């Protein structure tokens, strides 16, 4: 068996299976979601090991899901926060604190696809998602296929 | 140890007091025993006359550090405004105001805020601060133009 902190501290998608069928509910579980870099953390480092292959997929999406249905549903949550520290370290909007941006957006970019997809995603934050996405960024342009697959999901929204 | 940079602004301010841009308003706090704060200034920035700023009284805070002018001042529109370059805390982004960027001694007060006022109707839209601001501003230039003379005509004088 694994742990969330484990998980959380060193990100593998074997770890995340590890975690075992209910892996979606004990990570949002353990997370704060009464904070919103802690929220940005949670959701960065579990879509860090995503990989398209069945299992780890699902086990990826069903996370995010329950982490961010969490968060977003909490009415003092500030949806607005959550998106600008993504971004941020995500690498795409500067800040005036020092940040270590993440070097893979891939995974980061295939969890956002499915996540603007759910009820629990507040559609106001779409657009501004969209406006950073398709910014000019290397990061982005080293994952066209997961960039391109996320736009063509906001145009949707 | 801030000798130097008190040493500098008593200039600056008189320097200010003797001659400076219609309109503008640049003034050190007090300190509790009524003395004068150099460190802290109180400013206001005139929108520009012909844009969509026109008749709005921007007031920021310019804070020195006690390395300054090694160091930039930190400047911070009070209350925050709605502008790609300036964060939601309220500091303003500059070439000048960064010291890894075009900081010198050379810089001046009044070329500061001159230099703000000119980024209110002209900002770097290549490098926002802030999402929302960004966001409207690619999409819909007309609602952004409309937003920004909502909140110039909110600051009026």
């Amino acid at each position: 068996p694994a742990d969330v902190s484990t998980f959380l501290a060193f990100p593998s998608p074997e770890k995340l299976l590890r975690l075992g069928p209910k892996s979606s509910v004990l990570i949002a579980q353990q997370t704060d979601t009464s904070d919103p870099e802690k929220v940005v953390s949670a959701f960065l480092k579990v879509s860090s090991v995503f990989k398209d292959e069945a299992t780890v997929r699902m086990a990826v999406q069903d996370a995010v899901d329950a982490l961010m249905q969490k968060a977003f549903n909490s009415s003092s949550f500030n949806s607005n926060t959550f998106l600008t520290r993504l971004l941020v370290h995500m690498g795409l909007l500067k800040s005036e604190d020092k940040v270590k941006a993440i070097a893979n957006l891939y995974g980061p970019l295939m969890a956002l696809n499915h996540m603007v997809q759910q009820d629990y995603f507040p559609k106001a934050l779409a657009p501004l998602l969209l406006a950073f996405v398709t910014k000019p960024n290397s990061a982005l342009e080293s994952c066209s296929f997961a960039r391109h697959s996320l736009l063509q999901t906001l145009y949707k929204v | 140890m801030s000798g130097i940079a008190l040493s500098r602004l008593a200039q600056e301010r008189k320097a200010w007091r003797k001659d400076h841009p219609f309109g503008f308003v640049a003034v050190p706090t007090k300190n509790p025993d009524g003395t004068m704060n150099l460190m802290n200034w109180e400013c206001a920035i005139p929108g520009k006359k012909g844009t969509p700023w026109e008749g709005g009284l921007f007031k920021l805070r310019m804070l020195f550090k006690d390395d300054y002018p090694s160091s930039p001042p930190k400047c911070k529109f009070e209350p925050p405004l709605f502008h790609p370059n300036v964060y939601p805390s309220g500091t303003v982004c500059l070439s000048i105001l960064e010291e890894d960027k075009d900081w010198r001694p050379a810089i001046t007060i009044k070329q500061i805020l001159l230099g703000i006022q000119e980024l209110l109707n002209e900002p770097n839209i290549q490098s926002p601060a802030q999402a929302e601001a960004y966001t409207i501003y690619c999409q819909n230039r007309v609602e952004y133009e409309k937003r920004v003379r909502a909140q110039a005509k909110k600051f009026a004088p």
